[PDB]
RNA sequence: ACCGAUAGUGAACCAGUACCGUGAGGGAAAGGUGAAAAGCACCCCGGAAGGGGAGUGAAAUAGAACCUGAAACCGUGUGCUUACAAGUAGUCAGAGCCCGUUAAUGGGUGAUGGCGUGCCUUUUGUAGAAUGAACCGGCGAGUUACGAUUUGAUGCAAGGUU
RNA sequence: UAACUUGGGAGUCAGAACAUGGGUGAUAAGGUCCGUGUUCGAAAGGGAAACAGCCCAGACCACCAGCUAAGGUCCCAAAAU
RNA sequence: GACAAUGGUAGGAGAGCGUUCUAAGGGCGUUGAAGCAUGAUCGUAAGGACAUGUGGAGCGCUUAGAAGUGAGAAUGCCGGUG
């Protein structure tokens, strides 16, 4: 099977509505002030819930 | 006479007419050799006679 | 044209099955890099008339110019060596015009020599007159001797 | 009030100070027209015509003699290379109505 | 107040990069940077790095504060493509677009 | 020179009417009231503008039907389902639902548009005496 | 001398573009499909220049039968009895009448009956 | 009154080359900074690439396949508009909103109503579920020579013409 | 208000429906083959729901004017509940 | 001034638009040519101007002459891009 009719911009915008990526769940580092991804160790500082990984 | 307002003699040039240049002209497509058979073809027809 | 443009023997792809338009060769004319189809071709643009006609027309140059008030009939060319500068001052005291035809009996070599670099002015002979210098001049420069041969011939 | 008028081949409500654009009249700008048939009369006192109300008249002043906007008819009938192209401004006489009788 | 920085053809193909790009546009620069550093794709460190250019010359050629700072515009524009070709069955090939991306962001401080 | 009126939401006025049924043709009644709601007794009709009134039709269920109509007369509908037809006659659907007998009537003689549509939304049917829109102030009309 | 295809070509699609501006999606923007559209655009205001007439008076002809009805006199009884009366006011005037003052249609209404 | 980089040689350029074929043989693509190289010292982000300044220059929005830079196509922003609707996508009618021109009985959008089954080819007849075109651009088809005939024109004329 | 003669240039040689006079077929076919007429072909507009060939009627262009044809006038949908 | 005609395939006839080049005349151009882009401009049509931006060196106009003179379709050729 293949594409009877080619693909208007309208449609192909269209159906790309759903495609794309979400901001990260991240929070700022209690101890450093750095962003990290929540349940994360911080890369910034090393510390993860108060203390040195 | 001058070079720069010269005139033919009325009526005696004609401007050649031109085939195969669009529907307007009434010789556009076909060229006004109509629709296929020997005779719509290039070089076709029959020996005269 | 087709057979003229170098290679295109060989037939590019089968006539059949390969989904493409059939071709014969890679310089047909439909084809970049192809022959091309007529197109100019070298040869002569001269054609002739009657005669008759010919000297009717060199009259009828001659007669506009008389018509126009642009003879001019002098004496003679005395001119031993070429020089432009005489000639141009010839020209601005007989008071002619930018485009001047001057008209000698026969080759008159200083002449010609001397009005060869000035823009407009053509030299010419009786039996050399044409059409197209006649009619570009805007006035014409004849010799009585070259007058009387012209009249002449015509 | 106002009143029915008929040119160009057509009918025309005026009132007065009102601008009317109509068939090109013959006359000038800046001129005065009076169009003499007048089918009715409507307002405080209404008077019907049958067909014209005898006497009335409207007059008005010539602003323009102008040309409509272009209008390119073009047609064409399908599969049979057959097509035409035509322009075409429709001329027009602007007036402004003065007076109503 | 505006400063420019561009990352003329990258390798990386404009789709993708405009998946990232639309992340941050818009967002203050420290947030933006966060978004990139956290967020795991491709493009991400270079478009990383041609935000951090264009605070560096906000902060050089304009002497702009970099803390009030926002992504004024973020966008991916066509690069020239690499044309290849992969080998695919019965001596057949089919062609492949490597594309790349002109990245440009913008940053203001509003003024 | 073009001076044809146009209604327009900033002039258009509806009307509250109410209509009685009982003693009354199904189709007769159906077509006048259709003309209401599409306010082709207007002055200002102006066709791409709903000019009409709201109708209240109130005894719906004494609607009444000539020939054999209450048993012979059969509406049909299809649920997109294979053999999926079903039907109910004129009498039974005035017995059990005599507003959408009403309604169907009505809302076939409105044509099939976007505008169509919203004129048949101000058609408000009731098979008692009773209606709930004192609050429209309604007027009784007189058919034909 | 060899006459290359030069500027003339894109001038006279770019026409056609341009008077397919507005249309939707490739409509407006590759000059085939424009083409046929402005050439569909061309015949399709050819008819409704006509239509519109017809479209009109149909207009016209409604409103004049609501305010006849409002005078308890149908339409077709209106216009005969106008007609018999001598009155030559078209339909789009009576109908303007109706809409701009109800007195002066009562009188005309009044004028049909009468020749009646 | 030959071409002007898809033209003209196949080849304006390191071309009978690259590439293809056992071989005979087939056979491309690819021109343009600027007047001058004055071809961007120096600073900044970056490993680099790349960029932002600074400077050269008339111009760098002429910075290296560097004159101009169309279209398809891909983005960012935005005025109007759109989530009860059945669309060959327009056309005619038409409120609302936003603008203000080659100043013209203006421009952009379009709630809603009427009408309306692409184009070409080929057919008795095609919305056709017959053919053809993914799109855009360039290129792509009654010509020239010599004879014949007819018509127009012109010169001369019982002659006309080499 | 054409007609004919002479000369330059053609295209056409697959036709279709409808009505009617006939053959063939089965007083079958949207069949087939002849005669006669119209329309389509090469004809848009109105009617016949939609519908080349049926009914009305032949679009030079513009109008938000009027009268009619076939066909229609309760609503869709213009005009007689 | 009157009043008559003006649907149309194959096809015949006529009048024109535009492109490149040549001749002659007459002009424009670094105070900005051609090309490109935009615009609410003009002509009965093919099409013709004007303004602004870009561009950076050539180009109109008149009369005549000559043609590699006009593309939307050829499962056309080449390039680019979906
Ligand atoms: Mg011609
Ligand atoms: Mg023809
Ligand atoms: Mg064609
Ligand atoms: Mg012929
Ligand atoms: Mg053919
Ligand atoms: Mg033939
Ligand atoms: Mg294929
Ligand atoms: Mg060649
Ligand atoms: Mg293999
Ligand atoms: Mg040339
Ligand atoms: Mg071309
Ligand atoms: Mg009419
Ligand atoms: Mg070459
Ligand atoms: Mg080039
Ligand atoms: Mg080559
Ligand atoms: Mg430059
Ligand atoms: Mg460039
Ligand atoms: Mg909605
Ligand atoms: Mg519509
Ligand atoms: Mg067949
Ligand atoms: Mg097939
Ligand atoms: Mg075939
Ligand atoms: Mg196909
Ligand atoms: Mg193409
Ligand atoms: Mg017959
Ligand atoms: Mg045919
Ligand atoms: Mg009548
Ligand atoms: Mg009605
Ligand atoms: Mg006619
Ligand atoms: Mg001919
Ligand atoms: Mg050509
Ligand atoms: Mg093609
Ligand atoms: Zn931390």
């Amino acid at each position: 099977a293949v594409p009877k009719r080619r693909t208007s911009k309208t449609r192909k915008n269209k159906r790309r509505t759903h495609f794309k990526i979400s901001v990260p769940g991240m929070t700022e580092c209690p101890n450093c002030g750095e962003y990290k991804l929540s349940h994360r160790v911080c890369k910034n500082c090393g510390s993860y819930n108060g203390e040195e990984v | 006479m001058k070079l720069h307002e010269l005139k033919p003699a009325e009526g005696s040039r004609k401007e050649r007419n031109r085939v195969g240049r669009g529907v307007a002209t009434g010789n556009g497509k076909t060229s006004g050799r109509g629709h296929k058979g020997q005779k719509a073809r290039s070089g076709g027809g029959v020996r005269p006679g | 044209n087709r057979s003229a443009v170098s290679g295109g023997g060989r037939k590019p792809w089968k006539q059949k099955g390969t989904g493409r338009a059939r071709q014969g060769t890679i310089r047909a004319p439909q084809w970049r890099g192809g022959g091309i189809v007529f197109g100019p071709t070298p040869r002569s643009y001269a054609y002739k008339m009657p005669k008759k006609m010919r000297r009717l027309a060199l009259r009828s140059a001659l007669s506009f110019k008389a018509q126009e008030n642009g003879l001019t009939v002098v004496d003679a060319f005395n001119f031993e060596a070429p020089k432009t500068k005489e000639f141009k001052n010839v020209l601005s005291t007989l008071e002619q015009p930018k485009k001047v035809l001057v008209v000698t009996e026969n080759e008159d070599v200083n002449v010609e020599l001397s009005a060869r670099n000035i823009p407009g002015v053509q030299v010419t002979t009786a039996q050399g007159l044409n059409v197209l210098d006649i009619t570009n001049a805007d006035s014409l420069v004849i010799t009585e001797a070259a007058a009387k041969k012209v009249e002449e011939v015509l | 009030m106002f009143a029915i008028i008929e040119t160009g081949g057509k009918q025309i409500k005026v009132e007065e100070g009102q601008e009317i654009f109509v068939e090109k009249l013959d006359v000038n700008e800046g001129d005065t027209f009076t169009f003499d048939k007048v089918l009715f009369v409507g307002g405080d006192s209404v008077k019907v015509g049958a067909p014209t109300v005898e006497g009335a008249t409207v007059t008005a002043t010539v602003n323009k003699q102008g040309r409509g906007k272009k209008i390119t008819v073009f047609t064409y009938k399908r599969r049979k290379n057959s097509k035409r192209k035509k322009g075409h401004r429709q001329p027009y006489t602007k007036l402004t109505i003065d007076k109503i009788n | 107040m505006e400063a420019k920085a561009v990352a003329r053809t990258i390798r990386i193909a404009p789709r993708k990069v405009r998946l990232v790009l639309d992340l941050i546009r818009g967002k203050n620069a420290a947030e933006a940077i966060a978004i990139l550093k956290l967020t795991n794709k491709a493009s991400s460190p270079v478009i990383e790095k041609v935000l951090m250019s264009a605070l560096a010359n906000a902060e050089h050629n304009y002497d702009m504060n970099t803390d009030e700072l926002v992504v004024k515009e973020a966008y991916a524009n066509e690069g020239p493509t690499l044309k290849r070709f992969r080998p695919r069955a019965q001596g057949r090939a089919s062609a492949i677009n490597k594309r790349t991306s002109h990245i440009t962001i913008v940053v203001s401080d509003g003024k | 020179m073009r001076q044809t009126f146009m209604a327009n939401e900033s002039n258009i006025e509806r009307k509250w009417y109410v209509i009685d049924a009982e003693g009354q043709t199904l189709g007769r009644l159906s077509s006048e009231v259709a003309s209401i709601l599409r306010g082709k007794n207007k002055v200002t009709y102006t066709p791409h503008v709903d000019t009409g009134d709201y109708v209240i039709v109130i005894n719906a269920s004494k609607i009444e039907f000539t020939g054999n109509k209450e048993t012979d007369k059969v509406y049909y509908r299809h649920s997109n389902h294979p053999g999926g037809i079903k039907s109910i006659t004129a009498g039974e659907l005035r017995r059990t639902n005599p507003e959408r007998l009403i309604e169907n009537s009505i809302k076939g003689m409105l044509p099939s548009t976007r505008l169509g549509e919203k004129q048949g939304k101000k058609l408000f049917v009731y098979g008692g005496a009773e209606h709930p829109h004192a609050a429209q102030q309604p007027e009784n009309y007189e058919l034909r | 001398p060899r006459v290359k295809g030069g500027t003339v070509t894109r001038a006279r699609r770019k026409k056609t573009i341009k008077l397919a501006k507005g249309y939707f999606g490739s409509k407006h923007t590759l000059y085939k499909v424009a083409k046929q559209q402005v050439m569909k655009s061309g015949q399709y205001a050819f008819r409704d220049r006509r239509q519109r007439k017809r479209d009109f008076r149909k207009l016209w002809i409604t409103r004049i039968n609501a305010a006849a009805r409002q005078h308890e006199m149908s339409y077709s009884r209106l216009m005969n009895g106008l007609k018999k009366a001598g009155i030559d006011i078209n339909r789009k005037m009576l109908s303007e009448i109706a809409i701009s003052d109800e007195k002066a249609f009562a009188q005309l209404v009044t004028k049909a009956k009468d020749a009646l």
